[PDB]
């Protein structure tokens, strides 16, 4: 369960 | 000096239902809600150092005065009380309440510790009140609900004059709504994050324009305090103080698949072929030709597959998702057809809402006021 | 043989739904899928409750099933308007409509119990006043396994007289009716499940009850239900009720009669604020019925009403929602109340045109097919 | 709270 490309956050 | 009131049953119980949404859970005297009578009619506030609402309501004021009630016992005995006036009247410790036939006496609650409401913001700009609720709620369903990450439990509002900016992420969609308002002060430019839990609520209750109070100059967002005014209406929120993620370099300038087809018969089909899925942990989705294969399944339960037509350009594509992500974005395009913007499995999914209406690619992205990016799951 | 067949969709989701509510929390999972000459038959069984329904059905092979019951009905319930092919292949069984298309693993039928038969039948009785009767009186049952002979709901047949009862120790339901006799007049009387009969009777040409006939009447220890396609079987309660009969009051002091509707809206205000539901006082003098309930801590309320009351001033107190759970089985305008004094059985029956007033009484007691006996709490 | 008299049960 990736997460989105946020960063920072993923 | 004791107060006493006449008022409309439908009026009070309407005003007071109102405060109360944003009345805490359980300091005690802060579920209490507030009756002030003026010179012009009866006001009615409630308060809890995060969120505050206070609404003004005509009413019959034979004396003037404020008294402190229990605001949930307040509410319940108003939406039941019988087709007529109610009175209210401060004797002394005990605050008399009768409608017709009925009686209600309750205790007063203690002012000595009961805050003042903050003061509202400058005014900042107007949004009418569909708008902003749509906007609201199409955003908020993307927010974080975990407080051990408060940054995503925001609503991001950027403004640029004219032009404001609504996002929300819980890192696995991310929803962006864009729309025009009109600035009643200066010219605008700053961003803010607010409780996305009390912004919704706020906007999902309805006003009839919206008047949004965040302040002016270079001083916007300075008290540290979202303000909304209504006609008859004012309510505060403490701004949420987190650094939000930079979400704007998540949406694709470009895709090598777009898929476009019908909200509700993707919805239906979606929670058809789901009701098999293992623990409702994903349904995978096969575009090729003219066709969209959904299916989902599990080692003892069983498995399920639904053919839909699509109109799809790119070359096929298999990607999957998380059931519920997926109809919370559908369910918040609002319109008859939606596109999805797609790279790889491995790569977020754009649903943008698509209106009426080819090659090889890659496709430029869409420009609409409105975006849901869904993050893939796994194919194991 | 694998069994293979088409069969209209809303038939046959019906069909699983209806079979799928009488179906055990946790093998016995499943529910048994059955094509034969007429038709389908679709079944399920817990050991306690059976029930079976026949649907029309073009069968285009002959053969059994044991399938998921729970994801069965989900499954039925979310298909399109089109018609339904079920086909078994090994352990696998298919279900196609339209675009969608289902394969469930198949449960072990070697270990699934055949349906009891039905008894013989003993009456026939209408469908509304059979729901009207059973919904009536189970109010009152006890729902606390501890004491099993209260969670019953009594049966006695004299003839074409059957009467109905039940209590949890705190209020008795008697509801008096009259059916057909199918196989003579008999004379018995069982205990039947209170909340597998409500169930039942939740659930419109006519309704067929099997016990027997002649002196074998509960001999197999069920209770038969035959409607239009319909047969269902449930296990009778060998537990011994209690002699009900002799507290049903020859005479009252007083007695009050007034609005069912008034008076149970009246009663739902007022105890808006009574302790933990605990009690509601009544107070009858002359001709106003006053409520009241609370205490000074949380608040106190009241309401006079204008009662019909006859015999000396009384003030007696009830669990509100005893009280209402009781005025809300009566189904007719108006309640007379029987009372004696505030620590003994209230007696409240439909009123009829007569009731209302004057004398001081004692009153004898009313002839009604339906009596809700209530106890009294005692006031502080 | 008594109960109603039910005999037995009460
Ligand atoms: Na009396």
């Amino acid at each position: 369960v990736p997460t989105l490309p946020l960063v920072p956050x993923g | 000096t004791d107060l006493k009131f006449r008022v409309v049953r439908e009026d009070f119980a309407d005003a007071v239902a109102w405060v109360a949404r944003s009345l805490p859970t359980r300091i005690p005297v802060l579920a209490g809600v507030l009756l002030t009578g003026t010179d012009e009619g009866l006001t009615i506030s409630g308060f809890d150092y995060e969120v505050s609402a206070e609404v003004k309501v005509s009413a019959e004021i034979a004396s003037a005065g404020s008294v402190l009630v229990s605001g949930r016992l307040l509410s319940d005995i108003t939406k039941a009380l019988p087709a007529k006036p109610v009175e209210v009247s401060v004797e002394g410790t005990r605050v008399s309440l009768t409608c017709g036939s009925a009686r209600f006496s309750l205790p007063t609650l203690a002012v000595e510790d009961y805050p003042a409401l903050p003061a509202l913001p400058e005014e900042t700009g107007v949004i009418a009140s569909d708008l902003f609720a749509e906007a609201i709620g199409q955003v908020a369903v993307a927010a974080g609900r975990d407080d051990t990450l408060p940054m995503l439990t925001g609503i991001r509002v950027e403004i640029s004059g004219e032009s404001v900016v609504l996002a929300a992420t819980d890192r696995f969609r991310l929803a962006v709504r864009e729309l025009t308002w009109v600035t009643t002060a200066g010219d605008v430019e700053a961003a803010v994050l607010v409780p996305a839990k009390t912004l919704a609520e706020a906007a999902k209750a309805g006003t009839n324009q919206v008047h949004l109070a965040l302040g002016s100059g270079a001083s916007v967002g300075k008290d540290g305090l979202l303000g909304i005014r209504s006609e008859g209406k004012r309510s505060t929120t403490r701004l949420l103080d987190a650094e939000f993620p930079k979400f704007r370099q998540l949406l694709p300038a470009e895709h090598t698949a777009v898929a476009t087809i019908g909200v509700a018969e993707l919805t239906e089909a979606i929670k058809r072929v789901a009701l098999v899925a293992d623990r409702g942990a994903q349904i995978r989705m096969e575009f090729s030709d003219d066709t969209l294969k959904l299916s989902a399944g599990a080692d003892d339960v069983g498995r399920a597959e639904e053919d839909l037509p699509v109109d799809f350009a790119g070359e096929p594509l298999t990607i999957a998702f998380n059931p519920t992500y997926l109809t919370d974005g559908l369910g918040s395009l609002h319109s008859e057809r939606v596109t999805f913007g797609f790279t790889t499995p491995s790569r977020p999914a754009v649903l943008r809402p698509a209106g009426e209406d080819g090659g090889s690619g890659p496709f430029p992205a869409a420009k609409t006021d409105y975006v849901y990016l869904l993050m893939p799951v796994r194919l194991p």
